[PDB]
């Protein structure tokens, strides 16, 4: 939703573009659109549930 | 400087004119194209009119 993507080899994260401030990547710092194929480049990741502890 | 994709660049523009990235990436191949054949047309037209 804001910011990019990043890995540091192993794990992935989400950070602002100006800042390396990595965290976890959930569903509320990102957002769905269509499917896989389309894009390019995309690579494959889970995406954890805030509430899936719930 | 602080290197990054150039589709990905392009997400950054489109973010901040106000669609979101989505639109780029799922319209990739077509945004290249119409940049590209901007392009060209514009070297024709420099060239054509004096
Ligand atoms: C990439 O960052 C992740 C962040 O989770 C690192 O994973 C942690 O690494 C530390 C040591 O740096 C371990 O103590 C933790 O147990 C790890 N946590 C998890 C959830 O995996 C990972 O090592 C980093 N990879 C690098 C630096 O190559
Ligand atoms: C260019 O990007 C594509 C799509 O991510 C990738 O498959 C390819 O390996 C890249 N080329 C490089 C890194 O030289
Ligand atoms: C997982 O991995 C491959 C290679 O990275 C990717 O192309 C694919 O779409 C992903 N999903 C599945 C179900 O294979």
């Amino acid at each position: 939703r804001e910011g990019v993507f990043v890995s540091n080899g192993t794990h992935w994260f989400v950070t602002q573009r100006n800042f390396y401030e990595p965290q976890i990547i959930t569903t509320d710092n990102t957002f769905v659109s269509g499917n896989c194929d389309v894009v390019i480049g995309i690579v494959n990741n889970t995406v954890y549930d805030p509430l899936q502890p719930e | 400087a602080l290197q990054i994709p150039f589709p990905m660049q392009m997400a950054y523009r489109f973010n901040g004119i106000g669609v979101t990235q989505n639109v780029l990436y799922e319209n990739q191949k077509l945004i290249a194209n119409q940049f590209n054949s901007a392009i060209g047309k514009i070297q024709d037209s420099l060239s054509s009119t004096p």
